[PDB]
């Protein structure tokens, strides 16, 4: 009832899953029962700062809504009858949800990922899963594609390792560097 | 580990019956894998045995080829690539339903358009070259049935591997679930069932102790 | 499928010519495709071996049972056990003085 | 509580379907649950106006009771392999579920079928259902058997379209004559 009561009066749901809680996976939002009715309100503040922050935010949103469903799936009947675009969904959030969702607040690297690192760690996933899905469409087969770019994805996970302390100016240069290597990594192996 | 099912008793009805159901249809497609396993076991013996056949048949058409070469004096396959305008074989998909699945099995047949082989400017040895096509002939539907064997096998094996993996999904997921959802339902329930039960005894108390002052 | 109906050779010389005076492989005038293609070891290429087998069990929807040579399919080896789709059927019949070796087939190998 | 005390104390009961009703199956009458104490009793003016009437409402419950547990299977086990018998026994319940249980309460036709009526169509469906039976017990091909007989079947199932107002005495003999040719035409 004291939830049920709460939510009714409340805009934000961070709900919490203990199944995530386990396994150290903090945060724990459970991505799918958690909402947030601020972010009409906050599409200004997006637009005057950030403002790519809203489709990145809701591509990543549409990758774990679908990953999840392909989870689903693939838990009843394997995997084996996903395609090609299903494995890269379900890679790419599960990338997300080790990476950036998963967020230790007790190292000194992810204690506090302020919000332009926030945005860039978003352009970096989101590119990677556009990225990658370009790739497959232009006919690379996925297994070749992740060995070859597995440096690419281990690269993009390890983001989440650089410092905020740094300031805005250097880690920005380090994300850009990081999306430009990316981007000829991508080419050469589809080339 | 369970379904987000709201605790009500149509919802705990229809959740004992999703257990029945899931129950029933386990028993009955672990005994259809068992079935379809049997089934494949004869086949891949059938299997085997064709792959003998075959050894031995093609061993018997590749001496009567050689024979029937040697006779004429020169290659024929070059007499019967230039005859090869239409095929006088073919083979006809049917689809057999053994057990429950419907692996298609191939039914060979024979065109008689183009019946005629290359017997005639072959030069010589006519009798040997009509031995070899009939051999060959026997070779070739041999080898239909052998193709039909295993197709058969190939797709009883997927439909075995399907039906045992939705086995395993039905008796590891489904059946762990639901349990775990009339479990929690019926906690539910019987929590609901306590509270009325206090507001009851607390209007009990209420009444006495009205009566109790009048 | 109904519309499969033919019997692929792709197997050596002899047995090529054996398939073809038994009448299974035939070239098609109008389609100036030949169901039975006659390749040996000499012949053309593993590459090209490998390109035939994979015309013959896909761009060739007509060809329901495909014979290739032991000796071609084990340079063919990695084309086989990719051609993991029943249809169309493929059988390891062996080349002449070549015995047929049960662990190369790759229908057998799945047991 | 008030459905059980309702159905402890009543003599029929007209339960409602929620799959039949969430189907716009009309009216979402259960054949399962739903129940009438007043056959036995109802027995004898069947017997003494149309006669064949309870042994046919018990033939069309058997077959919606068989189809029921057949359809359970079929959703279990995909309905690949089915006897003969079962897929004459699943398509006449579905035809039965079709065109007699369901009715539209607001059309002229079937606003208010008639128990001469109602008979008749049982007889028709019933017939139907035995006789395709039958058949396949002779070693007919259901699948062609089908393909042969859809001309038969969409007479069955217009009967409902069959008018009331024509009287009993003219709408008898038209299914007089619709059963007629309905067993000429399972000769082929
Ligand atoms: N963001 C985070 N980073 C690292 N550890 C966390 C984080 N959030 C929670 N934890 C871990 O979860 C444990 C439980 O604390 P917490 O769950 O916050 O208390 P409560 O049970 O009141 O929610 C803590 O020991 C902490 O180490």
């Amino acid at each position: 009832p004291v939830t049920t009561a709460t939510l009714g009066i409340t805009q934000v749901f961070w709900g919490l899953d203990k199944k995530l809680a386990q396994r150290k996976h903090f945060p724990s939002i459970n991505t799918s029962v958690s909402y947030s009715k601020y972010t009409n309100v906050l599409n200004k503040f997006y637009d005057s700062n950030y403002p790519e922050f809203p489709v990145l935010r809701d591509r990543m949103k549409e990758i774990l809504s679908n990953a999840e469903e392909l989870e689903q799936v693939v838990q009843l009947v394997g995997k084996s009858a996903l395609s090609d675009s299903d494995k890269i969904t379900l890679d790419v959030a599960t990338l997300i949800k080790e990476d950036f969702l998963q967020q230790n607040g007790y190292s000194t690297y992810d204690a506090f990922c302020p919000i332009w690192k926030t945005f860039d760690m978003m352009r970096a996933f989101i590119s990677y899963h556009d990225e990658a899905q370009k790739a497959v469409a232009n006919g690379a087969n996925w297994s070749k594609l992740a060995d070859s770019t597995g440096d690419v994805k281990h690269a993009v996970s390890s983001s989440k390792f650089f410092e905020p302390s740094r300031g805005e100016k250097e880690v920005h240069g380090e994300f850009e560097k990081l999306l430009s290597t990316m981007q000829e990594r991508f080419a050469e192996s589809t080339d | 580990n369970r379904e987000q099912v709201f605790p009500t008793r149509m919802t705990l009805g229809l959740m004992k019956t999703k257990l029945k159901g899931a129950n029933q249809g386990y028993s009955l497609l672990k005994r259809k894998s068992e079935a379809l396993t049997k089934r494949f076991r004869d086949i891949t013996k059938r299997i085997d045995d064709a792959k003998q056949k075959m050894g031995r048949v093609m061993q018997t058409a590749a001496f009567s080829l050689a024979e029937v070469s040697y006779a004429t004096g020169e290659n024929i396959g070059y007499q019967v690539q230039e005859s090869v305008s239409t095929a006088r074989f073919k083979v006809r998909a049917r689809q057999e339903n053994v057990s429950g699945v419907y692996l298609s099995q191939f039914e060979s047949y024979i065109d008689p358009e183009i019946n005629d082989f290359r017997l005639t400017g072959l030069g010589r040895g006519g009798q040997q070259v009509q031995r070899a096509k009939e051999i060959y002939s026997r070779a070739v539907e041999t080898l239909v049935e052998l193709a039909s064997l295993q197709t058969a096998f190939i797709i009883l094996d997927e439909v075995i591997k399907v039906t045992n993996r939705r086995v395993n999904a039905i008796e590891h997921v489904i059946i762990p679930r639901t349990e775990n959802t009339i479990a929690y339902i019926n906690s539910e329930l019987d929590e609901l069932d306590r509270e009325e039960f206090y507001r009851l005894k607390k209007v009990q108390e209420k009444k006495q102790n009205e009566t109790a002052k009048l | 499928a109904e519309k499969r109906t033919l019997i692929a050779v792709i197997a050596d010389e002899d047995t090529t010519t054996g398939l073809l005076l038994a009448g299974i492989g035939q070239i098609t005038p109008e389609t100036q495709e030949k169901n039975f293609f006659v390749y040996q070891e000499g012949k053309t290429t593993k590459e090209e071996i490998t390109d035939k087998f994979n015309h013959f069990t896909e761009e060739r929807d007509d060809i329901a049972i495909l014979l290739i040579n032991q000796h071609i399919a084990e340079n063919i080896r990695a084309r086989v056990d990719s051609f993991t789709n029943a249809f169309p059927a493929i059988l390891e019949i062996p080349s002449k003085d070549h015995p047929y070796d049960p662990e190369k087939d790759s229908v057998l190998k799945r047991v």
